[PDB]
């Protein structure tokens, strides 16, 4: 225990990262398929489990800390799974190794404290969650009473069991909604449902799920239009438009109001210590340095013309010409337009190089690298000259032509740097880089964990349709990561939920219990997304106004 | 004469008459038929349009006669363009300016419009940066996917040189159902061919609508003029991920955060804290301006015992359990249930109906009908049970009271202390700001009328975005479509469906031969501007509501809260069936003993703290049993905090007359 201070924790962190990457490089094949990489990764997991149980046994010679309890639980679960596989559902218990990246936060107090703060911020939101649950229950009950067993009549064919539409919609339940118009089509009962039976109000679970989906703003108009086909136009619109207004718009305001108040409540708590004073003290000496540096050197160590307003307007017109040259490319552009583009590129590169050389011989080399603007300009000009010499040299560089244009596109910063009014926000966000990185890393870890869990659950199980290929799947790690990101954005998450439900048996059987994966990924994913991208916009932005007010006091 | 019509203009009813006229004229404008120019309804509304123009011209002349700014120019502009009437489509579209001149006739509407303009002006630094970054990302996307989004109708020809002629298509993937189709070298609707197309595509991505489709179209982007390849470059998704993270997640949350910060700063534009602070501006005010509550302890012990049976915690718990069971049974109804299940559920419904109809009369007997309407929640159960006893007869119109009986859950389950207060304060804030909602409604009305005039003639097809359920044919349907776009469902698909090359419905008036004319290039501007304006106005309403309750949202209950005042009022009403203003002093000992330690006195015996502090603290020198409601509260709030020594007690009253609002000749007794 004497020697385990520095290296043991580092070794365990490295082992956790290696286990995470080994899980990342695993490919879940459909129908028990595999390859050589999976065979090697099985032995890799064996070795990792051996290391983990050795560490768990050693650490005892424990349970009070929650993280140690989690480590013990996952270790004994891995031992259980290995023993069952060796002495034998079998691979269904394999999903508990996705918690290995979770314990990495334990080793990262930074991430941990941030995690503790985010978790503690959820206490005021429990009342809003209860209100949302009650509204969902009430609306589900109302849907059960009103729209029960009505999405089961689609335009069929004459004396056959073939649906007459490629994208079927319900008929009129009692002659009030939509009727078949084709000459040889009639509609009767026996239909499955609009979304394969997932979306309907003929059960409490179904009604609750569709009410939640409608509240989340995703696909509620589809349910409203299916109601409009089943029944008339007057009753369904009251149910759904009111549900949209109360279910989310009112709730979104309530959720934001509490968090904005809670975040502002942290502003008054942190002001007592004086965190803003440190930022003001650091900022108040920056303007005292620029005026005391040029004057302390220019007396003894030509430059009036380069700082004239004419030079400023000339460089502005030059950057405007560069922007126009870049933003004039389009598909099937004329060849002469291309010729003007290369001519302008060469001419403006020569002019900018000449301007830089003139500035370097009249302002000073050392004063450049002090400010971040000059070094970036040096990088841009070197990239541009490298691009030109590579293009006109013996190297074709097919793909690099487009990349190098984005390098020279960044000249607009040379004219956006003279704002001095918006620079307070830029300075604050550049000074809070450690916190920004901490929240971004926590969000990335959450995304990685849920991507691995989705890979374990729906990996290779999206091959049920047999008539098409699906793009938002959990086949490999990049695709699962993209799917998790898309669900986090909230767009078409219900489609992925429907695919996941149909991958486990559809509306029938216990395959619908897996829908709580997407409910948790949405509610607990948007909650973190709304605490990581709003903290930066409420903390470093309120300080900027306070910094502006303090600066105005001296001005 | 000049001073003759001035009295008529400045009358208390002429302005309201003209406001009613303009509102009803706008309503008439919102009732035309976009489809048929020649119709009975249009002619009837056409006769109406003459009447208002006559009235409005009369209003302009007399108003000018006595007055012989740019608001008056708008007043004449709306009337002026109408007189030119009676290309015509442009004028008809422009006549939508009718309700825009109601802003000048209302102080609140003008104030909220100026507030919106001020909020717009301060924002512009963020808009410029976001627009610049989006333009740079559009340029990068142009460099990346220039012309690479083309594809053939059949996924077998990978270049336009062989994507010609006819091909055999297999419907739904079945090999036994082939059909001949033409193959066309098509392009994506949202491509990166030029800078403007890239900007539009990135805007649609930033709205989080159809962005996975663009992502998977760009992943398959192979080359300049060749077809897609399945999962060619998955690594190109980094562009979309970075763009989304930078713009929508980051720089759009800075937008709302800075709006919130600006509203908070606006909420601190007054300095009324001469000596006190904000914490003393939410409790001392309540203590100074308040009202005793009513408990209504009855008489006639034959009724008093029944009331005590009714008014008890176990009875309330039993009603809670009964309603929970009733809803649990309500939620068990499913599709195609067994006959025994349906009969049992009906029988249990009758049982619960009987229980509730018994409990209403049981409460009325021990509570008297006159006082039944005194409590808001008590009347809620009053109007439900008769609905329950009606549907039990109509079971063997019908669904009205069947639906309305579910409200008992929220009625008897909102009796909390953190959710009920939240709902009440947010509803109060919404009622306190009814003009931002008016702005949103005006925007919806204007855009719905414009959409009816522009895209109203597009035929509804069952395989398009403009279908029987989504169209611009009638005002309610246009408003529903605009609500759908505001929620952001498929607004880009609707914009594509509103493009110029669209079929026209037969009922419209068009020359024979030109069936495909309806639809305009104005759709892009219409939809993008509507989305931006609606988003801005929605967040403006949200931040206004949030700033209206900033005191509650930063209550910091760890030091004080109005719940202490509510508990004090309830304890005051415990021994007082009615207010009666004043009470005796013998029960004041128990009143002080029945307060929480944060508000009253500590857990220790009152023989040391409360007994000494009662005489030590200044009290009105009234009789031994005459103490009023407006004095003990102030004395207790002074004891808990803001303690001042004897003799200098008038300093607090001077501060009250200098900081606190109008005393209404009520603090004369409170001074002593
Ligand atoms: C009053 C008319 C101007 C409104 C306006 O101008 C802008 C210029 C640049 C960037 C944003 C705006 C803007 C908005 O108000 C605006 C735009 C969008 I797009 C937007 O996001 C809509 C969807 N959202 C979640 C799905 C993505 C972040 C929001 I909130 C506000
Ligand atoms: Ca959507």
């Amino acid at each position: 225990s004497i020697v385990e201070w520095k290296p043991f924790d580092i070794f365990i962190l490295l082992a956790i990262f290696a286990n995470c990457v080994a899980l990342a490089i695993y490919i879940p094949f459909p129908e028990d398929d595999s390859n050589s990489t999976n065979h090697n990764l099985e032995k890799v997991e064996y070795a990792f489990l051996i290391i983990f149980t050795v560490e768990t046994f050693l650490k005892i010679i424990y349970v009070r800390n929650g993280w140690n309890l989690l480590d013990f639980v996952i270790v004994i679960v891995g031992l259980f799974s290995v023993i069952l596989e060796q002495l034998t559902d079998v691979k269904a218990l394999r999903a508990f190794r996705v918690l290995r990246p979770l314990r990495l936060v334990s080793g990262v107090p930074s991430l941990q404290v941030v995690l503790n703060s985010i978790i503690k911020a959820m206490v005021p939101l429990l009342h809003i969650a209860l209100l949302v649950l009650f509204v969902i229950i009430i609306y589900a009950i109302i849907g059960l009473e009103l729209f029960i067993g009505k999405m089961h009549k689609t335009c069929f064919f004459a004396d056959s069991d073939i649906v007459a539409e490629e994208d079927p919609a319900p008929c009129a339940f009692s002659g009030n909604g939509r009727q078949c118009t084709a000459n040889g089509t009639e509609c009767r009962s026996g239909w499955v449902g609009p979304n394969g039976g997932i979306t309907n109000f003929d059960n409490f679970a179904f009604a609750m799920l569709t009410v939640f989906q409608c509240i989340t703003m995703e696909g509620w108009t589809d349910v409203l239009y299916w109601m409009n086909d089943a029944m008339g136009f007057e009753l369904p619109w009251v149910y759904f438009v009111s549900l949209v207004i109360f279910g989310s718009f009112f709730v979104l305001n309530l959720v934001l109001g509490v968090l904005s108040g809670e975040f502002s409540k942290e502003r008054e708590k942190a002001k007592a210590r004086g965190d803003f004073q440190k930022l003001r003290e650091k900022q108040q000496l920056e303007e005292d340095l620029k005026g005391y540096l040029d004057w302390i050197t220019q007396a003894e160590d030509c430059r009036a013309a380069v700082k004239s307003v004419t030079f400023y307007w000339l460089v502005i017109v030059l950057v405007f010409l560069n922007t126009l040259t870049i933003s004039s490319e389009h598909y099937n552009q004329p060849d002469w337009l291309t010729q003007i583009q290369d001519i302008a590129n060469k001419v403006l590169l020569a002019l900018f190089t000449c301007e830089m050389l003139v500035k370097m011989y009249s302002l000073g080399l050392q004063a450049y690298f002090v400010s971040l603007f000059n070094r970036f300009d040096c990088f841009v000009v070197c990239g541009g000259i490298t691009e030109t010499i590579l293009v006109e040299l013996e190297i074709m560089s097919p793909l690099g032509i487009s990349v190098f244009r984005c390098v020279r596109l960044l000249r607009i910063f040379k004219v956006t740097r003279h704002w001095t009014s918006l620079s307070n926000l830029v300075a604050s966000l550049l000074n809070s880089m450690k916190s920004i990185a901490s929240l971004l890393l926590l969000l990335f870890l959450f995304i990685i964990i849920f991507s691995l869990l989705g890979m374990q659950l729906f990996g290779g199980k999206f091959n049920f349709d047999e008539t098409q290929t699906k793009r938002s799947t959990f086949d490999n790690f990049p695709q699962a990561l993209l799917t998790v990101f898309q669900i986090l954005t909230g767009e078409d998450w219900n489609a992925v939920m429907y695919d996941g439900i149909m991958a486990y048996g559809g509306p029938s059987s216990s395959g619908m219990i897996v829908c709580i994966y997407f409910i948790i990924l949405f509610i607990c994913g948007n909650y973190i997304l709304l605490n990581v991208f709003l903290a930066i916009a409420v903390d470093n932005l309120a300080d900027a106004e306070s910094l502006n007010t303090a600066q105005k006091e001296e001005a | 004469i000049r001073v003759g019509c001035h009295k008529l203009i400045n009358h208390h009813i002429f302005t309201n008459l003209i406001l009613v006229f303009i509102m009803l004229s706008s309503a008439a404008l919102a009732a035309e038929d976009p489809i048929r120019s020649h119709s009975f309804r249009n002619t009837i509304l056409g006769y109406f349009d003459y009447a208002f123009t006559a009235i409005f011209t009369v209003e302009i002349l007399l108003k000018m006669t006595t007055f012989g700014n740019y608001f008056n120019l708008l007043d004449m502009l709306v009337v002026g363009v109408s007189l030119v009437s009676f290309v015509v489509k442009i004028l008809r579209v422009l006549r939508v300016l009718r309700p825009l001149r109601a802003i000048n006739r209302a102080k609140g509407l003008k104030h909220v419009v100026q507030c919106v303009f001020v909020a717009i002006r301060t924002i512009g630094n963020i808009m410029i940066v976001t627009t610049l970054l989006q333009f740079m990302f559009a340029c990068i996307g142009v460099q990346l996917f220039k012309g690479k989004f083309y594809r053939c109708t059949d996924e077998a020809k990978s270049n336009p040189e062989e994507c010609r002629g006819l091909f055999i298509l297999y419907k739904d993937g079945d090999v036994d159902s082939p059909v001949v189709r033409e193959r066309i070298w098509q392009n994506s609707d949202f491509n990166f061919d030029n800078v403007l197309s890239a900007m539009m595509a990135l805007f649609t991505v930033s709205t989080f609508e159809g962005w996975p489709a663009l992502l998977y179209k760009a992943i398959d982007s192979n080359g300049e003029n060749i077809g897609p390849i399945y999962n060619h470059r998955v690594e190109i998704s980094i562009f979309f991920i970075i763009y989304i993270i930078i713009v929508a997640f980051f720089m759009m949350n800075i937008f709302v955060g800075f709006v919130i910060v600006t509203f908070q700063e606006q909420g601190e534009k007054e300095y009324k804290n001469c000596e006190l602070d904000k914490n003393q501006r939410q409790c001392v005010e309540y203590a100074l301006k308040a009202r005793p509550l009513r408990r209504y302890i009855p008489k006639n012990p034959y009724q008093y015992k029944f009331w005590y049976v009714v008014n008890s915690s176990p009875f309330e718990y039993m009603m809670f359990v009964l309603i929970m069971l009733n809803t649990l049974c309500l939620a068990m109804q499913h599709y195609e249930q067994s006959k025994m299940f349906n009969d049992a559920m009906d029988i249990l419904n009758m049982v619960f109906t009987g229980v509730f109809t018994v409990e209403m009369v049981l409460k009325v007997i021990a509570f008297k009908p006159k006082g039944y309407f005194s409590d808001a929640w008590n009347t809620f159960d009053s109007l439900i049970v008769i609905g329950s006893i009606i549907d039990v007869a109509l079971s063997e119109s019908i669904t009205f009271f069947r639906l309305f009986r579910v409200m008992r859950l929220v009625k008897l389950l909102s009796r909390g202390e953190g959710i009920r207060t939240l709902l009440w304060t947010f509803i109060k804030s919404f009622q306190a700001l009814p003009y931002v909602a008016l702005l949103i409604a005006m925007l919806f009305f204007i855009y719905a009328v414009i959409g009816m005039q522009m895209f109203g003639k597009v035929a509804m097809r069952d395989n398009n975005q403009i279908n029987r359920n989504n169209n611009f044919q009638t005002f309610p349907q246009a408003v529903l479509l605009l609500f759908r776009c505001a929620t952001g469902e498929a607004w880009q698909e609707i914009m594509l469906a509103c493009l110029p090359g669209k079929l026209c419905d037969p009922e419209s008036d068009y020359n024979p031969g030109e069936e495909y004319t309806c639809g305009s290039n104005f759709a892009i501007v219409y939809f993008i501007s509507f989305y931006m304006l609606c988003a801005f106005l929605i967040i403006n309403l949200f931040v206004a509501v949030i700033m209206d309750n900033f005191d509650y949202l930063t209550r910091d209950w760890s030091i004080l809260g109005p719940h202490h005042l509510d508990e004090f009022k309830r304890i005051w009403s415990e021994y007082d069936p009615e207010a009666k203003g004043r009470i005796k002093h013998l029960d004041v000992v128990t009143l002080l003993r029945r307060i929480q330690p944060p508000l009253g006195f500590g857990k220790l015996c009152p023989h040391r703290v409360a007994c000494k502090r009662l005489v030590a603290m200044n009290m009105p020198l009234n009789s031994d049993g005459t103490v009023m409601f407006n004095a003990t509260l102030f004395a207790l709030v002074r004891t808990a905090l803001k303690i001042k020594t004897e003799g200098n007690l008038e300093q607090a009253n001077e501060e009250l007359r200098a900081v606190i609002k109008k005393i209404w000749k009520k603090t004369s007794m409170k001074l002593l």
